[PDB]
């Protein structure tokens, strides 16, 4: 993935848009449990393993079990896994973060609450929605630069 | 001169051999990195007055998964193309059993030329391109995204999938650069794959019409 | 005036007023652009 | 010498990392590079790409007639985005990303460069009553 | 079976499910919950909705010709 990465952004940038936000996520998840990043941890880290592998199982974007349906669901949240596989790898869960065990089942059962909620409705009239969203910074455009 | 006339020769021949590799045929290794020098002690230094006559160079190449199939490319002498001197081409093709043909047009050709083409359809097809144009190789461009043909039995899956019909897919007419570089008919699917910064690959379908 | 009917079908295809799809997901990701936010990849820049 | 159309031609190397020539080292860090490019006032891509020397995969124009004739379609979808982009981004603005996409889709779907206008509307498998909703309603409505 | 659409409630039909239920109150139908002084018919056609109670079946059409019924007592509220 490191290598996949390197040819989808070639100038070298590292701001990108994306679901919801990891970081802040384990900053909150190490606060409702009190954890002291001080003392030897409790996560077997091939649990941390297996529970990343289910938890990217269950973000389906493109539902289909035959191929041609089960590519482009890997094409779709391709850039998301690499993200959410260089975040929350075992050496740095057992490095910086030090969550618990009983801290890592919640994030993990809200990385998937707060994904599901991002997919688009099926309905809104996204044709007019763009067409005024690109016409108003037309607004601000300088008259003659 | 003919400095420029080694040069330009070489670097067309050099566009070709991948040409006809993406379309699917076999073309030896060495043939695609065939460097300036090594083409220039092979086929002749000039072609002013000398070995290589612009015939020469023509190519005939098979096809990987069946050697009956093959394609040939002409190179003609004169600057525009007339009547039955493609005609003479046409009898080549008919005594060689090929059907696939290229003609490597030097400047230009005639009307009446382009009619005399446009009539041997279910057999015979030649495809007419111009010398400037394959000077380049568009496809390794940074803005043209990888293209794949897809065979008859995947268009039915997708159609049967996304339970589409086939006029319900973005179009694209085949006039256009890519779509003459991978010889292209109507009613074919092309598949592209592009790298978008939302999602990080995405796979999108264009029906060519 | 040009835009006005394209919208996202029940299968999740942008499809325009005569059905003619548009594409296969909306944006190439499938999400809403309103709960999406910057961050970081934090594997490309650093050094081997 | 040159080419007919292209006029004045000038020269400078850019201090920004928008056109610089960004490499990988062997120890994989992203290095950018100051190197000379040109810009003409004046048009003819298709022998310009021809010449020597000259790097036949970054060198580009900023007209999308010209790239539709020689380069392609979808080459046309990709420099209209990026031209979008510039404009939009020129006084430090932001704009998502999936306005840009469908329009530039929406804009070259049906094969060929139909533009935003009058006459480029008119041209569609539309309904009998929306064009008549423009400026030629009788006329249109007999015929149907 | 072969529901291909999503479990989820979207945001379009909550906003014309709780309009219809309100409506059809407001015409002295029978309602399915106990409600406590309540007498705004928009206020208990929300009440019913956060109960999972509202006797009202979706129909969804897919744009190939199809359809599939979804009982609003089987949707995800979003809110």
């Amino acid at each position: 993935d490191r290598e996949v990465l390197r040819v989808i952004f070639p100038t070298g940038d590292s701001k990108v848009v994306l679901p919801c936000n990891l970081l802040r996520m384990i900053w909150n998840a190490q606060k409702i449990f009190h954890i002291n990043p001080r003392l030897p941890s409790d996560l077997h880290p091939i649990k941390v393993v297996e529970g990343v592998k289910e938890l990217s199982k269950k973000l389906v974007i493109v539902n289909g079990d035959d191929p041609l349906s089960r590519q482009a669901q890997e094409n779709a949240t391709l850039l998301f896994n690499i993200h959410l596989r260089s975040t929350l790898c075992s050496r740095r869960m057992a490095e910086e973060f030090r969550l618990s065990g009983e801290a890592f089942d919640w994030l993990l059962g809200e990385i998937e609450s707060k994904f599901n909620q991002a997919i688009a409705h099926p309905g809104e009239m996204v044709g007019a929605l763009a067409a005024q969203s690109l016409g108003e910074p037309a607004t601000q455009m300088t008259l003659n630069t | 001169d003919d400095e420029e006339e080694t040069y330009r020769l070489w670097k067309i021949r050099k566009t070709i051999m991948q040409l006809c590799h993406d379309r699917g045929y076999l073309v030896t290794q060495d043939e695609l990195d065939q460097t300036l020098e090594e083409f220039k002690a092979q086929f002749g230094d000039k072609p002013s007055e000398g070995r290589p006559r612009r015939t020469d160079l023509t190519v005939l190449v098979a096809h990987n998964d069946d050697p009956t199939d093959q394609m040939f490319v002409f190179f003609p002498e004169e600057p525009k193309v007339g009547i039955k001197t493609i005609k003479v081409y046409c009898q080549r093709m008919q005594e060689e059993n090929i059907t696939r043909a290229l003609i490597v047009v030097q400047q230009g050709m005639t009307p009446s030329a382009k009619q005399s083409l446009v009539d041997m359809a279910p057999k015979y097809i030649l495809e007419q391109f111009l010398q400037q144009e394959l000077l380049i190789n568009i496809t390794e461009h940074e803005l043209v995204p990888e293209h794949v043909v897809m065979t008859k039995e995947e268009v039915t899956e997708l159609l049967a999938r996304y339970k589409l019909r086939e006029n319900q897919l973005p179009r694209i007419q085949a006039g256009d650069p890519v779509a003459r570089y991978f010889g292209i008919k109507r009613g074919q699917v092309v598949k592209i794959i592009r790298p978008s910064e939302t999602a990080g690959r995405y796979i999108t379908y264009r029906l060519v019409q | 005036k040009s835009m006005e009917s394209v919208m996202v079908k029940y299968d999740a295809t942008v499809r325009n007023s005569i059905n003619q799809v548009v594409q296969l997901r909306y944006g190439e990701d499938g999400l809403a652009g309103e709960s999406v936010e910057f961050q970081n990849l934090a594997t490309l820049k650093p050094s081997n | 010498q040159g080419i007919e159309q292209i006029s004045k031609v000038y020269m400078h190397l850019p201090q920004t990392d928008n056109k610089k020539k960004i490499i990988i080292t062997e120890d994989g860090e992203f290095k950018a590079l100051q190197e000379w490019i040109l810009e003409t006032d004046g048009v003819s891509l298709m022998r310009v790409l021809s010449e020597k020397d000259v790097d036949p995969v970054r060198t580009t124009s900023n007209d999308i007639v010209e790239i539709f004739t020689v380069l392609g379609i979808e080459a046309v979808r990709k420099a209209l985005e990026r031209e979008l982009y510039h404009v939009i981004s020129f006084d430090g603005s932001y704009v998502n990303y999936r306005h840009l996409a469908l329009l530039c889709d929406t804009m070259t779907c049906r094969g060929h460069l139909m533009a935003i206008t009058r006459h480029g509307v008119n041209r569609q498998d539309t309904g009998p009553l929306m064009k008549c909703s423009f400026e030629e309603t009788v006329d249109v409505l007999m015929e149907a | 079976q072969k529901r291909i659409t999503t479990p989820y409630m979207t945001k379009y039909e909550r906003a014309r499910v709780l309009g219809t239920r309100a409506l059809q109150i407001a015409m002295c139908a029978p309602v399915m919950v106990e409600l406590e002084g309540e007498t705004d018919p928009l206020l208990i056609a929300m009440k019913e909705l956060k109960a999972r109670k509202i006797p009202i079946i979706i129909r969804r059409y897919l744009p190939d010709g199809s359809y599939e019924d979804w009982g609003v007592d089987e949707l995800i509220i979003s809110d």
